[PDB]
């Protein structure tokens, strides 16, 4: 988050917790009340055969 | 011996002036609330 | 046209006339910086059997700004000069000297070499049984030879600030930069 | 977006390349930009109704 002087004043780590990933999908630091799709999930293969 | 790293270690990724925007950066950072070793 | 105040030439005669070359398993590397030399001295149709450029065109090398030039020095046998192109497979391009799949530069051509190797090399990575490559990446800092002019404000001009071309109106700014910042952009990511 | 071309800026394709292999890079940007104008106009016609 830059400001009027062009200096960074805040940031958000997009893999810390679910609210941060919501904030990175909506590209804002305040989130209104709702339900939001953020990602997908998938189990990875354990080994080859 | 160990401690906490609240919101520290954010730098400038490049040398392009930006103002009042919300830029998304993909780079190597120190993750928030990680554990840093204390030396003495 | 605004190019910076700089006068000296690059040592291109250093790498092209030193009679001590190097090998392909251990090649010779040199950085070139802060010098205003010509590339059309190589356009002079000298003893250049191969003169081949990838990201640019050799007619347009005179008026760009490159930030760096790497120069490479080795000796090939002579028939394998088609293995110093991107995306080639061979005893040199896999075991001795490999260019990346995304290369920007020129290749100019006119004694141990490694035979066995357990894995193919990464791009630009350094039993043995017995050519200059210029690369660059697009601060000006190299800035080929072109005469600058004077600065005109408040009316519609063409401009050229270290190879960055465009057209528009130049006024004075009130946006305080910080003394490492050069460009400036907006929400839509335009200069 | 560069749409598969070497640059998303058109001036520094025209300043780096010669007219044989500049058109190869300009056609990629032309098709990518036509498709996005076409998508914009179609959804504007659906909202206007
Ligand atoms: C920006 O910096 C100037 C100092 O030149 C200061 O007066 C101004 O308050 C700063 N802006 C903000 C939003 O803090």
């Amino acid at each position: 988050k830059y400001n009027e002087n062009g200096t960074i004043t805040d940031a958000v780590d997009c893999a810390l917790d679910p609210l941060s990933e919501t904030k990175c999908t909506l590209k804002s630091f305040t989130v209104e009340k709702g339900i939001y799709q953020t990602s997908n999930f998938r189990v990875q293969p354990t080994e080859s055969i | 011996a160990y401690t906490n790293s609240f919101t520290r270690g954010v730098y400038y990724p490049d040398k392009v002036f930006r103002s009042s925007v919300l830029h998304s950066t993909q780079d190597l950072f120190l993750p928030f609330f990680s554990n840093v070793t204390w030396f003495h | 046209v605004r190019f910076p105040n700089i006068t000296n030439l690059c040592p291109f005669g250093e790498v092209f006339n030193a009679t001590r070359f190097a090998s392909v398993y251990a090649w010779n590397r040199k950085r070139i910086s802060n010098c205003v030399a010509d590339y059309s001295v190589l356009y002079n149709s000298a003893s250049f059997s191969t003169f081949k450029c990838y990201g640019v065109s050799p007619t347009k090398l005179n008026d760009l700004c490159f930030t760096n030039v790497y120069a490479d020095s080795f000796v090939i046998r002579g028939d394998e000069v088609r293995q110093i192109a991107p995306g080639q497979t061979g005893k040199i391009a896999d075991y001795n000297y490999k260019l990346p799949d995304d290369f920007t530069g020129c290749v100019i051509a006119w004694y141990l070499y490694r035979l066995f190797r357990k894995s193919n090399l990464k791009p630009f990575e350094r039993p043995l049984q017995s050519v200059v490559v210029l690369s660059f990446e697009l601060p000006a800092t190299v800035c080929g030879p072109k005469k600058s002019t004077n600065l005109v404000k408040n009316k519609c001009v063409n401009f050229n600030f270290n190879g960055l071309t465009g057209t528009g109106v130049l006024t004075e700014s009130n946006k305080k930069f910080l003394p490492f910042q050069q460009f400036g952009r907006d929400i839509a990511d335009t200069t | 977006s560069n749409f598969g071309a070497i640059s998303s800026v058109l001036n520094d394709i025209l300043s780096r390349l010669d007219p044989p292999e500049a058109e190869v890079q300009i056609d990629r940007l032309i098709t990518g930009r036509l498709q996005s104008l076409q998508t914009y106009v179609t959804q504007q016609l659906i909202r206007a109704a």
